[PDB]
């Protein structure tokens, strides 16, 4: 898993 | 009154938070003077896949921006990147711009997060910067652009702007020069945090907080030289102690020297077993000496 | 993601805080309109001994008061009691008086405290009303008169004013009607808090929050019906779980129905076996279901 740009 | 994480009043920062939208993206921004700063991915056509920021910027049309405090809509006259942040020039100077400066937070230091949802300040809470350039906060979709700040002796410093969440849940942001803390990229990629290094300063502070609260089952009366501690620290993911000058007052009020707590650290790091300290099950390094000196004596 | 106790912004409250001193006592007051409200014990000539409030009010002399904001003083024109609160009429209207209302907080409900030191805003944080009417806050000598508030549906509510700390460290305060939460007396007495009853719905919320974070060691392969649980709680210092409706979203997202969590509570109530849930070594009932839902995912 990884990133979410909130 | 035990040890609880706090945040400094947010009244000075609230008037600077604005809502910034471009197409289908909506996040928070910071309006100071005639400028508005916010995460740059707001102009990304799709923040779900890899972004070519040069192209997104090449195709940006100023009039497609929507910047508003409340009922006040600001006109964007120009847009440019400054690191991972978008710097927007607006046609109006924020009349409530507080006196301020900018700076970066170092590992182990604390600051406040003013989390907003689409331009609306919703909550404020304290956080502490981890060694990998992340913080354990609470941000939900829409809180990007949230602002981090500190008040140090009459001076308001803007220090953090929220950008994204790592796969492991850690939160990543940037300072106002546009440099991402921990050097992470503002992409929906797969980047790892790495092993965090506990702040020795803060843990020693944590223990003083415990002693001041009446807990001392972990007291050993046996002390460990700062030199011996630092060697142990390097191999156990803990920072090396600067000196003991930072706790002079805490050691006096409690009668326990820092060297004694250092010995406590080494042993406690093996586990609390079925015991707790300030109700926690392990060592906590989110409270700084300064933070603890207050919360216990509030003399700043 | 991640569960942290939060507070609503204090911008609307900060301008209303003033420093109020009398004799050797210095605390905080709330300035709204042409009035300043603060703990009446600020009038006590000797706080180490029982206080005769009738006598203290009889010998009061307005000029002995010192009300100020940012070193700008307000003249006190009169002083009266309103329950355990002192209401001072001042020669000036607070130009920054926000639109507001007064209401009482109930057990299990959350609110914000603006901790102040000698008329100066110092910190903000969220708290939760305990069953006996106290809160686990953080106040040190000088934060007396700190204000509790909540923002709901665009309306600011002033709900608490800090008065004192009990021997067990729990904090006592009143509402703006002058009624002390829990009925504790505003005396330097050694009154006891009483048996604390944990908010069952708040603990369920906490456990859900823990699940969302990947912690699952406390999840069993058993379940305890609401009725059975409600029976057990009444004798183990836990409130009654009225319904599971409040956790529907959390239930769907995690896949664990309330009743399964109720089973966990009963079994965790005797100790965590050295383990932790969100870093804590015991059950936490400081977050309401609403608090958790908002912080979990988009709400």
């Amino acid at each position: 898993v990884n990133s979410t740009l909130q | 009154s035990g040890l609880r994480k706090m945040a400094q009043p947010s009244g000075l920062v609230e008037p600077c938070i604005v809502r910034v939208s471009y197409g289908n993206n909506v996040l928070n921004g910071l309006w100071l003077g005639d400028e508005v700063i916010c995460p740059r991915h707001v102009i990304a056509s799709d923040t779900t896949r890899v972004i070519n920021y040069e192209n997104e910027m090449s195709s940006v049309r100023l009039h497609n921006f929507s910047v508003s405090k409340n009922n006040v809509f600001l006109g964007v006259v120009s847009a440019r990147y400054k690191g991972v942040n978008l710097v927007l020039k607006v046609n109006q100077v924020n009349p409530n711009t507080p006196e301020h400066k900018f700076k970066s937070i170092k590992a182990g230091e604390s600051f406040n997060i003013l989390a907003c949802y689409e331009g609306c300040p919703g909550s404020v809470y304290g956080v502490n910067m981890r060694s990998q350039g992340t913080i354990k906060g609470s941000f939900i979709a829409g809180t990007c652009g949230s602002v981090g700040y500190v008040l140090e002796n009459g001076i308001l410093y803007f220090v953090y702007m929220h950008h994204l969440e790592l796969g492991n849940g850690s939160h990543v942001g940037s300072n106002f020069e546009g440099e991402m803390y921990g050097g992470y990229e503002d992409q929906p990629s797969m980047q790892l945090e790495g092993t965090n290094v506990m702040s020795s300063d803060n843990v020693v502070a944590f223990l003083y907080a415990a002693l001041i609260n009446g807990e001392r089952w972990f007291v050993t009366n046996t002390s460990m030289s700062l030199e011996s501690y630092n060697t142990w620290a390097k191999t156990n993911s803990f920072t090396e102690l600067s000196s003991t000058d930072a706790f002079s007052m805490l050691a006096a009020k409690t009668g326990q020297s820092v060297e004694k707590l250092l010995d406590s650290i080494v042993r406690l790091n093996k586990g609390f077993g079925g015991r707790t300290i300030l109700s926690y099950g392990s060592l906590c390094d989110e409270f700084t000496p300064t933070e603890v000196i207050r919360q216990m004596y509030g003399v700043n």
